[PDB]
């Protein structure tokens, strides 16, 4: 209970944020781009021609992500239920 | 007298569950209830039996040297309780005195201006238990707080992962809650809580 | 069992009503996760070490004129609580003006359900901020701050005064000052990636932030808040400090100007 | 009594707070959390206290009147509960009639359909309270609307500049957040609200 | 009989606040707010406040003849809810028979296959309640109705405004409150409110 | 038998109010205002008084025919045992049996794994009630679902049209409130409403 | 003793009910809830007594055992509960058994520190009754999570095709909320549930 | 209660829309696209030019249909609810 | 409740909405065409060109009309909410 | 409750959420595309011009689709509701 332990906890918290959902809002903006630039360069464009195919790719991305995606939240929590005795000590 | 025999009610046997356990435990559920989504467990019954009912275990000990030493000449009613009290209250007060904290004890030995004790027995009852109450609070909260961050994180990336679409206008509160539950489920969440809670209690 | 003995333990009802009012308004440091009759249980139980050397001795007459007392103790319990709470409502406007510019704003249309926006982040921030807290100590400046109030003002005739009201209602105040001062270098990096997406649409109108910006702009909003995670270590080591200086200049001032 | 006692202690809190002020800074507390976005305060706790604390200063001197002319005679002789309830009603009257709308009065006169009136405290103390309510609201709303104007004014100005260069898409309402707090803490902008709040409200 | 005793306790209030009034009242308040953006009001306090207030006063001539019927004998309580019940309700049936639509009783005659209709009182207590509160939440529903079509005026003419110059991205539903606002007030729009709902009630 | 007499004030309530009506009453308002937005009514105060009315006017026969069969010979008190309970479920056996469902109680006949079951009234206690409970939910969520239509009808239709003329940033849920109060005001559908739930009800 | 003895008045309905059943059905039924957008049915009157009824219903053959083996004696009270509990206990001991866990007895011994253990009766219940409501609490959780997927379904597809073809400002669970009322009568699913929850249950 | 009448349901309300909303869309988009086309042949486009004759084609459509539309709703909620108690059985 | 005066209600509040946002958007409309058509002889153009004068347009016909814009509905609100208990009964 | 269970519930239930939404939204971009290539070769582009056809083919799509779109949900939802008592144990 040092606030370099509370920070610690902030500092491994955000990491494993970012690996969880950084995959899935890259292959977002992959996708995004790679339909703009087709979307100008025969500029034909009414406003979205594009959510469709940003659902499609999430669609994908998470069933072939999967299951690490599970792993991580399954080590870290099962590591933090694990130490809670010794937090406090 | 409506007033002053009803309030005892509740009073006396929330006073006497203050003394013990039961203090922190009932916090660490209501924590995890507030995380999780909505309410989802009726505290009227099912979290005040599940924490009355893990004092009950946790306390078993206690209430066994309590049970040898106090009640079992009570049966007698030799003295009224006196050493009933106290060899009662030692049990209660050994179990209590290892989990205060120390700054704890020294403050509400300042706020009373006591004079120096030789001995940790020595140390009064109305002193003790704000002292102990006060701990517990401080660690309940270190604990619950502690369980949050994972339910934080799955709500902060659910959101994120929603408004990476487009979906403004949808609840992504109403989204994590199965998720919030199959991660509980599937990590056995519940029998680590409940052994953690055990564990660290005592130790 | 009769009345005899109530009427004597009508004595230390005026410090209960202090301590349950310090209590009450207090309640991030003690909550609604707590049930009502424990957060009254610490009640009763503090005044029994408090009530003993106190010089008090005072009657509740007739069409009770000590009615008019009651204002007078819950006023200083508020004054003690919803005061503390500025330290955690300055991190809490520190977190959502942030999250408020990546994606978590469309609540800025007419009033949708529950908030949503709040749970993303600002509930980790006041998470964490309340850690710091048990740390150092959540309570016990804070009793012991009302115990020395249990001395300077003690009970009676003269209440209280004002212009010191005034002074800690002018003080935040500094809710927003210090909401800036944590998030300006992560609200001056998102203004930044915000107008960099705008000179994109002079060369390309079909970019559209709903295709781009937000996708962009939220891994690093949540880099960012990695990286300046350390830095609220320090900082709200200030925020207690200037806080807690504060209140002992108020409650000194106070009794002086009775 | 038994039941209309616990009814009334609890209808209280609203009456009294009702009666004299707090209903006219809520109001302005929420509408400027209303501007600059989402809340940006905890409602029940933070904008209750300072809402709580700037009523209690500007009724200082009201209670004052009150404590002089009625507690201390009424202590130990010559007032018996009669003078008292009318030399403290009096000055918490001058107090709302100060700021009742002239036509409020009126309309609730005609409703009510009472006989002719002579002295201004000669108003009953039921028809008093409705009407201040209905004219602090007024006034209230008044104030809600002064404020909102620089914040809009930041909000036209950044939208147009945006336009003006050719930001069709890009959602100005981002933009323009941060800049509001810069510029109402810059000013040392809540220090003017309460003194507004302040000097406003006598006059 | 302790059992139903404290049963009646629970509701009697609810239901007594349902046999007179403020149910109109109250749903258009829930309904105005609902116009001009967000709450922006304190129901704890201020809207049920005024809500009081008014019916109080709607109510203050049958209620002082309720006073004279009933609680001027029951200074000895004559007898426990005899003609309490009957000059009770005669006042009451009144009120609502003045307020309540011819058809709706029609209907709830018809379904209760009913014979002999001559008087008040045989138009029983159990038929009046459902039908009165049907009247009142259909009255209440048309003056929300009405409420709500100048702020729909001035939100449309802000929203196509907008979209005229080119702003296709602003949202016009938050530009649009301080305009609600201000020409809400200026109109004096509390005082034709509080003045309809009391008008319009009696008849 | 003290304890029994809290534990009846605390469930028998909800027991009673289950068993006989008030339950797909109350979950068609509940679903109502889940339509027109906003809550547009207390519950705490108008849909569950409005809700006991409905069915106080409802079992008029089944209350008298319970009254003059049971406590009119009560007044004796001649057994609170045998026909106190046993009588007075007769006309409830036939008032829940009429609005039962068929195969509900087919199921709870084989789940309890009995012989021969012919008599209604050789049906037991607990083997009623639940089938009853689940065949009134249905019927309630039919009602509830056929509710719906007209409203998501005008919702779809105003976004359509508010999308069709470039109106991205109107929040098409404010306009269309006004029009569910008229189109709800208009075709007077809250007399056919409380007309249909009590008409379909006994049958 | 006549301070315990309204401490347990407190607790022991609570504590009773936690012991059989009625821990697993109202979870599951809140887990409902929170599912279908809006807690349309209200917890304070309908779970309960839904939950109360098919928990009476399941528990009857115990009930059962439990009135020949403990009121039958305790007609005569042949003993004062020295064996009306002692084999009241019986029942409940080998029915919490037979659902309860094995691998949580063991975690909950190992917390324990406990030699051999080879008999049913050789669990103290200070071993079943923490183990047996940590299992309780998986089920239920299990079938939760199992009951939300095909309105996850329908949320989720309803959302992408709005927001397929503009639309991005429809609150889609304002659409969504029929179509679970659909998907909800048309299956029946209403008597699936209660013929899963009875039918998992004895195992 | 089967998936027949349910689909009869929803014939009449999407019937009942569509009837409701015909005329206010497609004045919509043929004042729309008549104006878009004198877009063309004198070029000249700023961004919008349009909104304003959707604005005034819409609400000459309102005040013209008007009565019908309402009777149309007037009806077919007055036969729904009307037939409310017997979707039971 | 007639249908009829429901009809009545609308048919005014159409009206004054229209009255209300008459010139504002006529002047917006008549600016943008007056611009875009010098968009030819010297076509030169960027992207716009032509927000800030209808800005400033709607800025002049603002205060130009103002006290009778507001005097309409000061009126007409007046009205309403004077003859809200006649809808009543 | 091995994350293999759980991984096959959730690749049934996202087959069934795939054939529940495939023709809607693939219908929607399809005459999205079809008229956005018509918006050049003929320059003129309003705003959308699309919205009330994106309209049209889903009111058509639905029709067309009705009760095998039905029938799925009502058998999966039937046999997820029957095989519940067995994933317990």
């Amino acid at each position: 209970m040092t606030p370099e332990s509370v920070m610690m906890m902030g500092t491994e918290a955000m990491k494993v944020a970012l690996a969880l959902a950084a995959p899935l809002l890259l292959v977002a903006l992959i996708t995004g781009l790679i339909i703009s630039i087709l979307q100008a360069a025969t500029q034909i464009n009414e406003m979205t021609l594009s959510f469709i195919p940003k659902i499609v790719a999430v669609f994908i991305a998470i069933i072939v992500a999967g299951p690490w995606m599970l792993n991580l939240l399954l080590d870290y929590v099962r590591t933090l239920f694990s130490n809670l005795p010794y937090i406090i000590g | 007298q409506t007033l002053v025999f009803i309030t005892s009610l509740t009073f006396l046997p929330a006073i006497l569950l203050m003394m013990t356990s039961f203090t922190r435990i009932i916090i660490v559920f209501g924590l995890l209830r507030n995380a999780l989504g909505t309410p989802s467990a009726p505290p009227n019954q099912v979290l005040l039996g599940l924490a009355l009912f893990l004092t009950f275990f946790i306390m078993s000990p206690v209430i066994d040297k309590i049970y040898v030493d106090a009640y079992q000449p009570f049966s007698e009613q030799k003295i009224s309780m006196q050493e009933a009290l106290d060899k009662g209250a030692q049990p209660l007060r050994a179990f209590m005195l290892r989990q205060t904290r120390e700054a704890d004890l020294a403050l509400f030995a300042r706020l009373a201006n006591s004079g120096p004790l030789q001995g940790p027995e020595a140390v009064p009852m109305r002193i003790l238990l704000p002292a102990y109450v006060t701990s517990e609070l401080k660690t309940a909260f270190q604990i619950g707080f502690t369980i949050f961050i994972p339910f934080l994180i799955i709500d902060l990336v659910i959101a994120s992962v929603l408004m990476a679409l487009g979906m403004m206008m949808v609840p992504p509160a109403t989204i994590a809650l199965p998720f919030k539950l199959m991660l509980f489920v599937l990590v056995d969440g519940w029998q680590l809580l409940v052994g953690s809670l055990a564990q660290s209690f005592y130790s | 069992t009769s009345e005899q003995w109530l009427y004597w333990l009508h004595l230390y009802f005026w410090p209960l009503l202090r301590v349950l009012a310090l209590i009450s308004t207090a309640p991030i440091l003690s909550e609604r996760a707590i049930p009502k009759r424990v957060k009254l249980g610490l009640g009763i139980m503090i005044t029994l070490v408090i009530a003993p050397s106190l010089p008090a001795n005072d009657t509740p007459l007739f069409s009770i004129a000590a009615l008019w007392l009651a204002m007078q103790q819950i006023l200083i319990g508020i004054a003690l609580g919803f005061t503390m709470q500025f330290a955690f409502a300055a991190v809490r406007t520190a977190g959502e003006f942030i999250g408020l510019q990546m994606g978590l704003s469309f609540a800025t249309f007419v009033d949708p359900g529950s908030h949503l926006n709040m749970p993303v982040l600002a509930r980790i921030m006041d998470m964490l901020a309340m850690l710091l807290f048990l740390t150092f100590n959540g309570h016990l400046w804070l009793i012991s701050l009302l115990v020395d109030t249990f001395h300077t003002l003690p009970i009676g005739s003269n209440p209280v005064n004002s212009n010191a009201f005034m002074a800690l209602a002018r003080a935040g105040g500094l809710i927003f000052l210090n909401g800036l001062m944590l998030a300006l270098p992560v609200i001056t990096l998102l203004l930044t990636l915000n107008l960099a997406l705008g000179l994109l649409n002079r060369m390309a109108p079909q970019l559209s932030i709903f295709v781009i910006g937000f996708p962009l702009t939220l891994t690093v909003g949540i880099m960012l808040m990695a990286a300046l995670m350390p830095l609220i270590a320090p900082f709200c080591e200030h925020l207690f400090s200037e806080i807690f200086n504060l209140l002992a200049d108020i409650v000194s001032e106070m009794p002086i100007n009775n």
